[PDB]
């Protein structure tokens, strides 16, 4: 497992350290889209920082299944729910929260379980849409931090294959 | 073993998640009318336009240990007053806009939601009607104790309702 | 697809050009053995720390214009620690412990193999296999311009201690010395 | 007569000339791999839909007048998706993942084999195997005109879905676009 | 069973305790180089002036439940840049002053230190070298998530590192 | 036992009925492209917006014994020229707008429709592609012999095409 960059922005170029994690705050309401990124291991983007995307640059045809892991570094007494949805390849971007529940989804509540594993069923290169939606607002007590950060991790599975070596 | 069975006896299969209501200090209450509110949700969206199904509902509230309050969830067969995923808001939570007092609401199957020792509750209810194949029953969630918290904390406590239909015959 | 293409052996298997040597109208050129010479094959080996590999070399000789001339050349390998030749008539070329390969330009390219030269159990990238020497035979200059290219393969690949790749571009040759982001950017978080 | 001559394997077995490359006094010519280049071997493959075949190539180099000169040439294969060289001094020629064949004109023609390159199970005629690159070694021009011809065989023939032949003559290369009768005529019905 | 074995396989005996680093919001990171940093510590103080030993390191952080943050500990064999018990401070935690990005640092053996569910982590690594008898490997501890806390709390969170050599042959 | 198996080997289940084409003396021919023409029909209407299925097609013609003529039905894998339930009309039935003559069309699986002894014909074809999960094949129905009839009879002879998918894996 390695860390992706979901926080990629023009402003974060001066401070690359903030690129590792993306913020969640009490200001966000219910139904807003926290982060959305396509997963193609080869193309430039959030998947260029991981070791998988770099090894896929030396190869042309790759296919298999993937996995994405999230981590919650926030305070212990904080509670809330997060919607993790995956759109099948060839579909459309979900407009709101209710239209993303019909597809593949998992409910991530950091009040009890701190991490989950989202398995991308299939990928091919001859893409999918991973969106993070707000379910319940961030609940914080007094004295506790009002802003938390979530780090995204990813790793390839056993069925992932590669061939046709091409240098870059 | 907090499972509450109503009246002592028991791609379509999946968990439907409704909207999360913002529950504040000055609020009153919300109610959903099954099946009608669920007919626009997911696979049932194009299905509703006879039905025989049992309903398993989950009511979960995410709140820290610094807050206080209590809710009441109940299942009332054929609840008629005297609606979309947004539901509605009771303007008179004492009579529940039925002219029926709130103190006797516990005759129907219910489970107490107390922000102290329990963060979730569920009620399993079967289908009850005179005609087996047909506004069957409403879901009443109203706070008994209002919310009170010190300044600087989160003023909104989300309340989610997930519907899991079991034994569905269409 | 099978696992044979992604294996460690087939990843270093393909040949590459590790050197370019040109002799103007000098007479001898000494070239030190290094795998760090070019950008390719360099980034690949920094993925690992310990590496144990046999070396296969290829000697291809030609002119600047490409035509071949019947001229005899000498290809000598200098083990680590041996003195390098200072000229064409020097004593290092008659040394018995320095192997030599006598080939012509019409002679198809010769192939030599160098075993594992390190005193340790494996190489440490974070490595000197010796140097070569090449001259035209005879006590007189040869009125032909010689431009040769050396191809290098890798046999019996062994790998240990996988390391994270280097995203920043290389500065010097002997040291991994304005920081650059390893990935591209976008205007917002929710944009695709 | 036996069934061995009419078999599918012996029908595509005979070699043919799939390309003609001429270098005037350019220096490099990039030729894309296509079986549709000429009328022959084209009509034959449209009889079938799905075809799975290995490719054998032959590199024959000569001058316009036919005489051979001792000049070294480079024959490189470019896999699908790899960038094509823009010149002789470019970076694509030093790329390690692009195989090369070093042969001379006195060197008898080299023979290379290309495996099945498609991601699917078979080719669909109703198909890009990549492209070549050829240049004369050295940083200077070669004062010799090079005209080469490439021969292509077909090994391990597999056929599926027999299709009716095309009676009309071909118009464009990528599409089977004044109708012509497929047979001759005669003045009456009862005449022989 | 959170014990992390490196690469899947395995008065001198005692627990050596290094200094406690003060880790604040504006910090960057620290690193120690074994054996060299340990050569001045305790019994090894006069011993270092060939060595074959395995190293068992413990990284513990004492923090209350009101804080938040995450660290990353890893073991990198032959870590060369491009030192006493005080260690040093990385001026560019993104490249770790190796020119090597931080996102791929998890290829080496590592364990995640998260101030939420875990207050301690440890990594057992053996001796790895081409020559059995000889700057073997560095210890990189850098925060992924910076510290954030409300005013009135403790701004410094101590981080202690204890070295317990196992299977030591001198 | 007139069942023709292609190449010698083999609410979603039901009979889909396409439109009935009017076939007259001056006509030329029609063709349908599977699956694309079927994607707007019935249950597949909302299903198409990977598919693995076998196709069983029936071609029936209702005509009296006073008429005369013959049709030709065939299945051509990957038929590319050089579309809705209405299909299309071939402007050059001799080359089938492929530049490919009509006389050799019988190489593909076919069954002869002759208005004399047989009023119906069917062809069972499996799924044939290089990739198992994906304009697979077209359906060519063209008269070889034009219609001829005495005045006073019905000038239009309906031709119906019913699709019955078998072994459908979505």
């Amino acid at each position: 497992e390695t860390i992706l960059e979901v926080n990629n922005l023009k402003t974060n170029e001066t401070t690359p350290m903030q690129r590792l994690c993306f913020p969640v705050s009490v200001q966000s309401k219910t139904g807003e889209l926290c982060a959305a990124f396509r997963a193609d291991p080869g193309r430039d983007g959030p998947w260029q920082s991981t070791i998988l995307g770099q090894l896929c640059r030396y190869y042309t045809q790759w296919s298999g299944s993937l996995e994405v892991t999230f981590m919650f570094a926030g305070s212990f007494m904080a509670t809330g729910k997060m919607l993790i949805a995956y759109t099948p390849p060839g579909g459309s971007v979900p407009a709101d929260r209710i239209t993303a529940m019909l597809g593949t989804h998992v409910i991530w509540d950091f009040g009890l379980q701190s991490s989950v594993t989202l398995v991308v069923p299939w990928i091919s290169n001859t893409t999918g849409i991973i969106t993070i939606w707000y379910q319940t607002n961030y609940v914080v007590p007094i004295g506790a931090p009002t802003t938390a950060y979530i780090v995204a991790l990813a790793a390839a599975q056993d069925n992932f294959t590669m061939k046709l070596c091409k240098d870059t | 073993a907090n499972i509450v069975i109503a009246y002592g006896e028991w791609s379509v299969n999946r968990f439907f998640t409704l909207d999360t209501k913002s529950w504040a200090k000055d609020s009153k209450g919300w109610y959903w009318k099954f099946p009608d509110v669920l007919t626009e949700v997911g696979v049932f969206g194009q299905n509703a336009q006879l039905y025989r199904s049992g309903f398993c509902v989950h009511v979960q509230c995410n709140a820290s240990k610094f807050h206080q309050g209590a809710l009441l969830v109940a299942v009332l067969p054929e609840y008629v007053l005297g609606p979309g995923q947004v539901g509605a808001v009771l303007t008179h939570p004492y009579v529940l806009d039925a002219g029926i007092p709130l103190s006797q609401l516990t005759v129907c199957p219910h489970q107490w939601i107390n922000l102290r020792t329990n963060n979730c509750a569920t009620i399993i209810v079967p289908y009850m009607n005179t005609v087996p194949f047909d506004c069957n029953f409403g879901l009443l969630v109203i706070p008994v104790v209002p919310l009170d918290f010190n300044a600087g904390a989160t003023s909104e406590i989300p309340i989610t309702v997930t519907i899991a239909p079991m034994c569905a015959e269409f | 697809h099978s696992t044979q293409e992604t294996a460690i052996g087939n990843f270093f298997s393909r040949a590459g050009l590790v050197s370019i040597i040109t002799m103007p109208t000098d007479g001898y050129a000494n070239w030190d053995i290094d795998l760090m010479g070019y950008a390719q094959l360099r980034r690949k080996c920094e993925l690992f720390t310990y590496m144990r590999f046999d070396a296969e070399f290829t000697f291809v000789v030609a002119k600047p214009n490409g035509e071949l001339v019947p001229q005899l050349l000498q290809y000598m390998y200098v083990p680590p620690g041996a003195p390098k030749p200072t000229s064409r008539d020097s004593f290092a070329w008659q040394t018995a412990t320095n192997p030599s390969v006598f080939v012509k330009m019409t002679d198809p390219p010769a192939q030599v193999s160098v075993p594992f030269m390190s005193p340790a159990s494996a190489y440490q990238w974070f490595n000197m296999m010796g140097t070569f020497s090449i001259r035209t035979v005879g006590t007189k200059k040869s009125p032909h311009s010689i431009t040769l290219r050396v191809y290098m393969r890798i046999k019996h690949v062994r790998a240990w201690i996988p390391r994270p790749l280097r995203n920043q571009p290389y500065l010097f040759k002997t040291n991994p010395n304005d920081i650059k982001c390893t990935s591209t950017s976008r205007d917002k978080i929710t944009t695709l």
